């Protein structure tokens, strides 16, 4: 019941220092906000063909009109799923509207706070990275295991993230259609990821007007045609 | 080194030191003896004064009319379990009306002592009982062990150097069955003789017993009653 | 440090115990002694400096009428006690409508020396052992009598005792000086014989405390008129 | 929860944890007070720097009722908590009690929680120590100092903070039948008893008196520089 | 308060009034019922509104999460064991009452949920003060396994009955489609009363109201 | 290493000192076997005579846990009068729940779980002892299981606690115990008895018998002393 | 400090998780399952070390329900635990979302069990993964497998024990040239995959096989017997 | 329960001082440069911003600024972590004033208020103290205009003028030279306060983005706090221009 996060003698937590080292070297995730949609563009890697791809999906949607993305710990993230989830349950409950991403985003992130304090507990192990649409403007957000929320126009997360922000920040500029957003995303995951580019390899989903849906490997084929 | 630190943590060979430390314990107090007969039961306590002004402590605890007990081990740690073993007798006679048996009686002493064990931060009770009583069956000697374990007996003693007794309680085992009670006292005072120093040797100050019989109830003696018990007794 | 409260010696003692009897060699001397005409407690103040009031030490307090008592050791702990012995004792008065034996006394103050612990206890648990000696004196049916305990929580039956630093020189000098039927008022000469041998400073008569128990007189404690006339007697 | 013993024995049976917290008493400001005949006089230094830090949220001398007041050295952190625990108790007695609190009632409660939550489960010593003074009824004053273990006693003089003994040593040997005999006398031995420990000390000496019946005063630092005008 | 549903061949509608009331009088007549679980299940509440309310507001809250952490469609069934259970939880203190229907993996089922728990499935039924009415008219003219037009005619009608047979029940109809191929929401479908329109309009002239005190505050 | 210091931290190679040391704990113990047949099953156990003092009937290391349900423990008899009552407390909560006795299986499972339940939390010791269950019905016949340190029960024809056990176990495998009746069993348990036993460390000791199956009416029952002696002179044929 | 309770390590990982993959080796057994067309088959070794060791109460085979089958790989106890526990939570998805729980659902409720444990220095992890089947009526045919760390993942044929990457490779030979899965197909992968890598060539009587089909969606345990024919058949 | 797991964070040093309240004021240390500055017309509150990147949103308002009620307002130095649960519970506690006593709550029981936290968790509960130095602004009916700062250790008091995080004594300096008690108003606090944050920052060009102002004044009986704009702060850059070469 003792606090396994404690003050170093620099200042520093040094539990959730090496959280943050976790997260950066986890599964390469990629995320643009461009004109009226937000695009995310995943890594779901298998070792074997007998990995089945339907029964695992790291793209996740929260609600209809949000949707979230990982780079870092599986386990962590699901515990980071069911709450987020029952957070915007709770949310529902009291409030009976689709949640605001900025209020989502705080109170989730609350949590990754309540574990760098309460004893006998690990803080979180995961990165998240959150996809909002509400009152016709996207959101894009970007949470780490610190509990401090971020917003980003366009970022990169997981093992050579330094390389996707530099990239974006190069070629991604304003006035950029989803169209273009799909494709620039597509361009900075070519740099991150090494070897041949399926629609199985990749997991991409959109939020738009019509809310949150992750893509079929159908049309994701059709993207990979340059 | 590191395994002596709880009684949670076993050694590499599978024992508990501070279990040991506790059954340790129990051989730095006051050495008693107690035996039985076919009738009679007879429990001798050695009394020992803190210093020469002070009064001579008492070993001997009235628990029920036909049950008593000699503690030898840490004093308070008797006390909190003598409230124990009373509460249960008192229970006994608060639920069932009859006296209850110095069997079913020692088997909850036991229970009380196991629960500290598989407990971490628990301490075991580091006391030691040498508990006499009288029943349908007769009487009967019972003695407990820090680590929980209790066995039935004829006739034992406890404390430093019960050897010495514990060889005489062997000798004469074959008359305590068939001695009446004036005897059993003789074989008594003379069995506490052997775990005694060369000086002093008896004393009705710091020599007191307790009697449980047939008809007889539990009677614990001091000086006066004591003092022709001594008379007649060689050592 | 590695270990509990609750964790034995090798030869099978707690150390928190064993440190218990240890420190009261830090705490104030006080000697009482039982007399067949009562029971007389003496005390020093232990003044270090003139800016203390002696009217704030009070080293001997009354727990009844007929009982008094002393202190050594920790005064943390005794304050503590205090309020309970008291309680306790009018407790028995509240029910049983009596006095209680100073043998009861020591026995409902001799419950909460071992309490103490950590796991299964509740918030009004005690971490730590007393370190405070305490001697019981007073009278009663069976007449004057005084009663001494330790840490432990051991009462013992005492004709004469001495708590404190200078207990250790202090108990042998009282087998010398009690012999058979010595009374009350000899006996507090020789109480200030021996008090004032042990102590560092010089026997002043607001110096030390002085309070005795008669079977035909309450608990009372000598003024500074009536210290006068006894330190004269030396 | 967090359930376990903090204040543990030592081979020699001294505290660590005791003794340290009374050296954060030691390394507190300098802290004093005197009774005298029917008034009483508390004292402290001020270390405020360069007219920046306001000087109504610096006052360490701190009013238990109308006639208790009481002044603290020590960590400025865990005597808000005992002064609003006592002032709650204090109340709490009068409302047990028409009569109003002596000093000695309101003592023995606060050294009290220094001693439950030195030994209690999980709790820490405090670091403070304050002279509570007072007058009690028919207007006899009363003069009580806390300890972090918990033991309180009475003084006729005291004095707390760095250089408490320095400041008890000028008590020690010039408090007389002569001294504290009328208010002109007490005032100026309280100030003089400070002339030792000023250290570009001026106006940010601050002092307080209360006088029988009347509720504690603070004497403003136009009548400190008058009064410290006579050192002869 | 008059609620339905019915079961037909390729799908289940259900049924339900505009008007709500407060004991003695019309709270609202637009007031809409029927609530939103699932795309495929909706449910619709009656007895104590605002128990109704919060119970389906926690019924689609957890077939919520339910739909989103399995990914797959939702049970009918689940959905009435959410609700009964909340209802032996509190020992009937809650007193709604509640209609549960919709298409799943198996097909159109439509159950019922009595406010102490108690849960049927059933083909068809009618919950609601004006539930006899609308029973009565489902239990003569229903057919196994009816047309889609059919059932709408009928529905729609049984509607209007527990509207006309009961004083709690009044306004517009609102009926809900809900088939294997998709639901579709049809608001106001019905409308059985004509009079809408008054004989005479009350204007205000500006200077009647007798104003003691005024002030302005700019925004 | 600190990797054994308690039993919620794994090992190296992935495996719980503390459970291990509380199995060799186990082997110090004395040796009890026992055997099933057609018939029912037969229990011993060598009780060792520490003292003279010490009164006949004494240290009893036949432990009944249910009507129907024997045990012999071979371990820290502190832990073992522990689980006696708990195992007890789990017959007789079952008796208070569906109204009948415990099947054997049944019993060994839920006793088991508790067993394993001390291995996870660190707060706590596992058990260090070791005993065999056996059981006889009509229905089922005759069983026996042995649970060990780390709570896992497993079904055996014949099984041995305590020092010596593959030695015991291989002398039942080589002679069909099945076919074999419960009067003609007892005469191989003393056998084995004397087999295991000779004065080397111990000096002297007892025999513990105990009968479950059709010549006790499938009821836990010790063996009287005249067929105790009558068992021994059988024994007493070879051994001497 | 990281390698004693769980928390994160310089380089961010934990190692108590590790040690319980350590501790699934240390089980000493090998099974395989493998998701046919219409059936989904397990296959285990049944290890009878003692000839006084009851074959009928040893199995690896586990029912968590009717149309889910069960094998355990790793610490026995802990292997027992959670299937017991498993079919606590099995149980509690009928009493709440009214039908038989699929095992992508069961995987994901078992898999969260162990998050708790890895989160929390409270409770340790335990050293046993599961391999679940079964059949679903909407995908077909559903084989999962369940690490302690609480990853799981839908495979075409699962591989545990001793031999993991060796196990693999064997399935991979059939994978990539895309064989036909049938009943009887499935069982001449499994058992050759087993009997290549060991060099045994198994008994019907060393081995215990569960079954499930679209036909027979109850699972259940081939006789020996029925071994027998699939193995003089599939030699 | 494992008690080497235990630093026991209530172990004073042997100078009697507690090391993890030390720790936090260290990590405060390296925190962005947040000062205020109390005047007669108005309070002053101004800090930096350190998070400098082409792809920030900020659609926000400020940073470290945040509003406790509508008669105060406060900033923030320190881990944004527990700066969260601080200003959490600051509108907690300044609204379970408005329960009770249903008026605007004085900014010293605000203060006091929330130390009574801080000092609860570094006395006992095992879990590590708050790494969050908070500065105060408002009015009240009785004191008027207020500044305040407060440390993690519990302790606060008042001030006309201070600075927290990153050059705090740089900027302290400065106020011990130029600030004019009782002379300057809120005009003029406004320039200075400029010319502090632009000598005191190393890092040059100064852009309205990488700095915000806010200010808290009040007007007809009303309490009016306002975040100036990035126009509005270019042209205050405009004056500070020419000011300064």
């Amino acid at each position: 019941s003792f606090s396994l996060t404690t003050f170093s003698p620099s200042g520093k937590l040094v539990q959730i220092e090496y959280a943050l080292a976790a997260v950066a070297g986890g599964a390469p995730s990629v995320g643009i906000k461009a004109a009226n949609g937000v695009v995310l563009a995943t890594e779901k890697k298998q070792k074997s063909i007998l990995y089945d791809e339907r029964s695992v999906h790291k793209v996740e949607p929260i609600t209809k009109h949000i949707g979230l993305v990982y780079s870092g710990m599986g386990p962590d993230y699901r515990v980071l799923v069911h709450r987020a989830r029952k957070l915007a349950q709770q949310y529902y409950l009291v409030y009976q509207e689709p949640i605001p991403t900025a209020q989502l985003v705080q109170r989730v992130a609350s949590v990754m706070q309540e574990y760098t304090q309460s004893g006998g507990v690990r803080p979180f192990g995961v990165s998240l990275l959150i996809c909002g649409w509400n009152e016709g403007r996207p959101y894009l957000f970007q949470s780490d295991p610190s509990g401090a929320y971020f917003a980003w126009k366009a970022t990169a997360m997981g093992k050579n993230y330094v390389n996707g922000k530099t990239f974006l920040e190069k070629r991604y500029n304003e006035d950029l259609e989803l169209e273009d957003a799909i494709h620039t995303a597509i361009l900075t995951l070519k740099e991150s990821f090494e070897g041949q580019m399926t629609e199985d390899n990749i997991e991409v989903g959109i939020c738009n007007e019509a809310g949150f849906r992750r893509l079929t490997p159908t049309e994701v084929k059709d993207y990979l045609a340059a | 080194n590191q395994y002596d630190n709880d009684v949670t943590v076993w050694s590499p060979q599978g024992r508990i030191h501070q279990i040991e430390y506790a059954m340790e314990a129990v051989k730095q107090g006051s050495a008693t003896v107690g035996l039985k007969s076919k009738t009679h039961a007879v429990l001798v306590a050695l009394k020992r004064a803190q210093s020469e002004l002070a009064a001579h402590q008492k070993k001997i605890l009235h628990v029920d009319n036909h049950i008593g007990i000699s503690i030898a081990g840490l004093t308070a740690d008797a006390r909190l379990l003598c409230n124990f073993m009373r509460q249960e007798c008192l229970d006994s006679r608060f639920v069932f009306d009859r006296p209850l048996p110095v069997s079913r009686l020692v088997s909850l002493i036991g229970s009380k002592t196991q629960i500290p064990t598989q407990r971490y931060g628990r301490r075991p009770y580091g006391v030691g009982l040498l508990i006499a009583g009288y029943d349908d069956m007769g009487p009967h000697i019972f003695q407990t062990c820090p680590s929980a374990n209790y066995f039935d007996c004829r006739a034992m003693s406890i404390g430093a150097r019960s050897q010495s007794a514990r060889t005489y309680l062997e000798r004469h085992m074959s008359e305590f069955m068939e001695c009446n009670l004036n005897e059993l006292v003789k074989h008594g005072l003379r069995a506490l003789r052997e775990t005694l120093p060369a000086e002093q040797d008896l004393t009705t100050k710091n020599v007191s017993i307790g009697i449980v019989g047939k008809d007889l109830e539990f009677t614990i003696y001091d000086d006066d009653d004591v003092s022709p018990f001594l008379e007649g007794l060689e050592e | 440090y590695d270990r509990g409260v609750n964790t034995f010696s090798p030869e099978g003692r707690l150390f928190q115990v064993e440190y218990a009897i240890e420190a009261i060699k830090l705490g104030s001397t006080a000697i009482g002694i039982q007399t067949s005409e009562g029971v007389c407690l003496a005390v020093e103040k232990r003044i270090t400096s003139p800016l203390m009031e002696p009217s704030s030490i009070e080293k001997i307090v009354e727990i009844d009428a007929h009982i008094g008592c002393a202190m050594s050791g920790l005064i943390a702990d005794a304050k503590t006690l205090i309020d309970k012995a008291r309680v306790e004792t009018q407790n028995h008065w509240f029910t049983y409508n009596e006095t209680m034996t100073v043998e009861s006394v020591t026995q409902a103050v001799s419950n909460l020396a071992l309490q103490f612990g950590e796991e299964d206890a509740d918030p009004g648990a005690m971490s730590r052992p007393f370190g405070v000696a305490l001697l019981f004196g007073g009278v009663d049916e069976k007449g004057p009598q005084l009663f001494h305990m330790d840490p432990s929580g051991t009462f013992v039956q005492c004709d004469a005792r001495a708590i404190g630093s200078a207990s250790e020189g202090a108990q042998s000098s009282l087998q010398e000086v009690y012999h058979k039927s010595m009374t009350l008022k000899e006996a507090i000469k020789s109480s200030l014989i021996i008090l004032k041998q042990v102590m560092e400073e010089k026997l002043n008569a607001t110096n030390i405390e002085l309070a005795t128990v008669q079977p035909g007189q309450n608990f009372h404690m000598f003024t500074k008129e009536e210290l006068e006339e006894v330190i004269k007697d030396i | 929860s967090y359930d376990r013993a903090i204040t543990v024995f030592s081979p020699d049976g001294h505290l660590f944890q005791v003794e340290y917290a009374q050296e954060a008493v030691k390394k507190g400001s300098t802290a004093v007070g005197v009774r005298g005949k029917d008034i009483v006089v508390l004292g402290v230094e001020k270390k405020s720097v360069a007219k920046l830090q306001d000087e109504r949220t610096v006052r360490k001398i701190c009013a238990l009722d109308d006639n208790v007041c009481m002044a603290f050295a020590g960590l400025t952190a865990d005597a808000r908590i005992v002064i609003n625990r006592a002032r709650v108790e204090c109340q709490s007695h009068r409302l047990t009690v028409e009569d109003p609190v002596t000093v000695e009632y309101i003592t023995r409660y606060i050294a009290s929680l220094k001693q439950r939550y030195t030994q209690s489960n999980g709790r820490r010593p405090f670091g403070i120590s304050a002279l509570i003074v007072g007058f009690d009824f028919d207007g006899t004053p009363r003069l009580y100092q806390t300890d972090p273990s918990g033991t309180y006693h009475a003084w006729k003089a005291n004095a707390i903070g760095r250089g408490a003994k320095s400041v008890r040593e000028f008590l020690e040997k010039n408090y007389t039948d002569e001294a504290i005999e009328t208010d002109d006398l007490t005032i100026k031995l309280v100030i003089k008893a400070l002339l030792e420990v000023v250290q570009s000390g001026g106006k940010n000496i601050e002092l307080a008196v209360m006088r029988r019946d009347q509720p504690l005063k603070i004497l403003n630092p136009e009548e400190i520089e008058k009064y410290v005008a006579e050192i002869e | 308060t008059t609620i339905a549903g019915l079961v037909f061949q390729d799908g289940v509608i259900l049924g339900a009034d505009t008007r709500a009331t407060n004991d003695s009088v019309v709270a609202d007549k637009i007031c809409e019922k029927i609530h939103f679980i699932a795309p495929k299940i909706y449910c619709c509440g009656a007895g104590v509104a605002a128990d109704a309310e919060m119970t389906t507001r926690m019924a689609a809250s957890n077939m919520e999460l339910h739909a989103l952490s399995t990914g797959r469609e939702c049970r009918v069934a689940t959905v009435t064991r959410m609700l009964r259970q909340t209802l032996f939880r509190y020992q009937g203190y809650v007193g709604a009452s509640l209609i549960v229907g919709g298409v799943d993996f198996t097909g159109p089922q439509l159950y019922s949920v009595h406010p102490h728990g108690s849960y049927s499935r059933l083909p068809f039924t009618a919950l609601g003060s004006g539930q006899d009415a609308a029973i009565a008219v489902l239990e003569d003219r229903f057919q196994p396994n009816m047309t889609l037009e059919a059932a709408q005619e009928l529905l729609v009608e049984a509607i209007t009955a527990g509207i006309l047979g009961d004083l709690g029940s009044g306004g517009n109809v609102d009926a809900c489609v809900i088939t294997a191929a998709g639901a579709k929401m049809l608001r106001a479908l019905s409308s059985p009363t004509k009079p809408i329109e008054r004989s005479s309009q009350y204007r205000f002239a500006p200077g009647t109201t007798p104003v003691l005190s005024q002030t302005v505050v700019p925004l | 290493t600190g990797y054994d210091l308690s039993a919620s931290t794994f090992s190296p190679d992935g495996r719980v000192f503390q459970v291990e040391y509380a199995m060799k704990a186990v082997e110090n113990s004395s040796t009890a076997i026992g055997i099933r047949c057609k018939d029912g099953v037969v229990f011993g156990v060598e009780k060792l005579v520490l003292s003279k003092l010490y009164e006949e009937g004494s240290n009893k290391r036949l432990f009944n846990v249910d009507r129907h349900v024997g045990m012999a423990v071979a371990g820290l008899l502190a832990d073992a009068r522990s689980l006696a009552d708990i195992a007890r407390e789990e017959a007789s909560n079952f008796r208070s729940n569906f109204g009948y006795n415990i099947p054997l299986k049944h019993l060994a499972d839920r006793v088991a779980m508790y067993v394993h339940a001390y291995t996870l939390y660190s707060a706590v010791r596992p058990f260090g002892c070791s005993f065999m269950l056996g059981s006889y019905s009509v229905n089922d016949g005759a069983q026996l299981y042995m649970i060990d340190p780390s709570g896992v029960s497993y079904g055996y024809w014949g099984c041995a606690i305590g020092k010596a056990r593959q030695a015991a176990k291989t002398e039942i495998e080589k002679l069909q115990m099945k076919e074999m009746t419960c009067r003609d069993v007892v005469k191989e348990v003393a056998k084995i008895i004397y087999i295991v036993h000779d004065e080397v460390k111990d000096k002297a000791f007892e025999l513990e018998l105990s009968w479950v199956g059709e010549i006790t009416n499938g009821r836990h029952e010790i063996v009287p002393k005249d067929v105790r002696e009558e068992a021994e002179k059988y024994a007493k044929e070879s051994l001497k | 400090f990281d390698r004693h309770i769980t928390i994160f390590s310089p380089e961010g990982r934990l190692y108590q998780v590790e040690y319980a993959f350590k501790a699934i080796n240390q089980g000493g057994l090998t099974s395989v399952a493998v998701r046919g067309k219409d059936c989904a088959v397990i296959v285990t070794q049944k290890k009878v070390p003692d000839k006084l060791l009851d074959s009928s109460t040893v199995t690896h085979l586990f029912k968590i329900t009717e149309n889910i089958g069960c094998v355990m790989t790793g610490m026995t106890a802990d292997s027992r635990s959670q299937v017991q526990r498993a079919r606590y939570e099995a149980a509690n998805w009928k009493y709440k979302y009214g039908y038989e729980i699929p095992v992508d659902m069961l995987c994901k409720r078992i898999a969260d069990i162990s998050q708790v444990y890895t989160q929390n220095a409270e409770m340790r992890p335990l050293g046993c993964c599961m391999i679940l089947i079964g059949i679903d009526e909407e995908q077909g045919p559903q084989v999962y497998k369940c690490d302690p760390a609480g990853y799981y993942c839908g495979f075409k044929a699962t591989a545990a024990g001793v031999k993991q990457t060796e196990s693999t490779s064997f399935l991979e030979k059939k994978v990539k040239k895309k064989f036909d899965w049938t009943f009887e197909q499935t069982v001449e992968t499994a058992i050759t995959c087993l009997s290549t890598v060991l060099s045994i060539d198994f008994k019907p009587s060393e081995i215990e096989v569960g079954v499930v089909t679209v036909e027979n969606p109850k699972f259940r345990i081939l006789t020996e017997a029925e071994i027998d024919a699939h193995l003089v058949a599939l030699a | 329960m494992s008690r080497r797991y235990d630093s026991r964070t209530t172990i004073f040093s042997p100078e009697g001082r507690l090391y993890q309240v030390e720790y936090a004021m260290e990590a405060i240390g390296h925190a962005g440069t947040c000062l205020g500055i109390l005047a007669n017309d108005g309070v002053l509150l101004a800090a930096e911003r350190r998070n400098i990147h082409k792809l920030l949103d900020e659609v926000f308002f400020s940073e470290k600024i945040y509003k406790l009620n509508e008669d105060m307002a406060c900033s923030v130095a320190g881990i944004t972590s527990d700066a969260n649960v601080l200003t959490n519970e600051l509108r907690l506690i300044a609204q379970r004033y408005l329960l009770q006593y249903q008026e605007p709550i004085p900014c010293e029981q605000l203060v006091t208020a929330l130390c009574d936290i801080k000092q609860a968790y570094t006395q006992f509960g095992g879990k590590r103290p708050f790494g969050v130095s908070l500065l105060y602004i408002g009015w009240d009916k009785h004191y008027g205009f207020q500044l305040y700062q407060s440390d993690p250790s519990g302790n606060y008091g008042g001030w006309k003028a201070t600075c927290i995080g990153n050059n705090s004594a740089a900027a302290v300096s400065m106020l011990k030279q130029d600030y004019k008690e009782g002379e300057m108003t809120l005009k003029s606090a406004l320039a200075l306060a400029i010319k502090v944050l632009n000598k005191t920052m190393d890092v040059s060009k100064l852009s309205a983005e990488k700095v915000e102002i806010a200010t808290l004044t009040r007007e007809n009986g009303k309490t009016v706090i306002r975040v100036l704009k990035q126009k509005e702060v270019e042209q205050l850059i405009k004056k500070h221009e020419e000011e300064e070469a």
